[PDB]
C-alpha cells in the first residue's frame, strides 16, 4: 500500500503555498490501528509569520482508514507567532499523486481579542 | 532568542 | 495563577453535549512556553458512537496566551468509530468560571466517501 | 471492540 510507506516517516507533504509537514508515526501505546504523530511542520502561508523553520507537530493517525488530527504551537528558537494551528483530515492514494486533504482551525489574538479562524488545506506528497 | 509577532497572521 | 493551577493538574472540563475532556500537560523538550497536551476525552453526546469510555487525547498548548489544539482518534479497547477529531481553541479565566472555547474537525467515512464535519464545542470547567 | 461506520452512525 502506498498508506504502508507514509509509516516509513520520510516523507514530505506540502501544500499549495508551499508549506511542508514532514510525518513520523509511532505506533500507539493503548489504542489499536492507532499511531502518535510527530514530525515538523515547516510554514510558507502568504502573509503569516513563522515562516521557513521547522516547528514541531503532534497528534494521531488511525491506520484503517488513513484518517488524521495534527497541531503546531507556532513557538520555536527562531520565531514565536502567539498561535496554534490544528488540522483534521484524510489522505486519499487513490490517484497517481498522493493528497493529504484537510480543514483546519488557527486560534489566536488580535490585540486582547481571541479568535478562531478557518482554511482548508491540501499536501501533496513529493 | 525567538522573535515575537502578536499573531501567524499579524507581526 | 489559574493558567498555573491548570500546568501542575489533571482538570476536567464539561462541554454543551455533556462530554468530558481531561488534560495533563509536560513541558516541551524544545518549544518555549509550550506543553505536549495528554489526557482522555468521554463522549456523551446524544446519537453518536463510541460514547461513555476514555478515548486518549493528544496535541500542544502555548501557555503564553492559554491556546490548546487537541486531537482524538476514535479508537479505544471497547469500540472503534473509524475516525477523529481535532479541536482548536483559547481558555478564558476572566470569568469566576474557566471556559475552553473550541473549534472542531471531524474526519470520517460514510460508505466510500470522505467527509470533514465541522462544529463548535465549549467547554466548562469542573471545580 | 465494538465497530461503527463512523463516529455519526452505526
Amino acid at each position: 500500500s502506498p498508506d504502508m510507506k507514509l509509516l516509513a516517516g520520510a516523507s514530505n507533504w506540502v501544500n499549495q503555498s508551499g508549506s511542508v509537514a514532514q510525518f513520523v508515526f509511532t505506533p500507539s501505546p493503548t489504542q489499536p490501528q492507532t499511531y502518535e504523530v510527530s514530525g515538523n511542520y515547516i510554514n510558507n502561508a502568504q502573509g503569516t509569520g513563522c515562516k521557513g523553520t521547522p516547528y514541531p507537530l503532534s497528534g494521531a493517525y488511525y491506520s484503517g482508514n488513513q484518517i488524521i488530527s495534527f497541531s503546531v504551537v507556532w513557538s520555536n528558537a527562531s520565531a514565536n507567532c502567539q498561535s496554534a494551528t490544528g488540522w483534521t483530515g484524510y489522505f486519499d492514494f487513490s490517484g497517481s499523486q498522493a493528497v493529504l486533504k484537510t480543514d483546519w482551525n488557527l486560534a489566536f489574538y488580535s490585540g486582547s481579542t481571541p479568535a478562531i479562524q478557518q482554511g482548508q488545506d491540501d499536501f501533496m506528497q513529493s | 532568542v525567538a522573535t515575537v509577532s502578536e499573531s501567524l497572521l499579524t507581526e
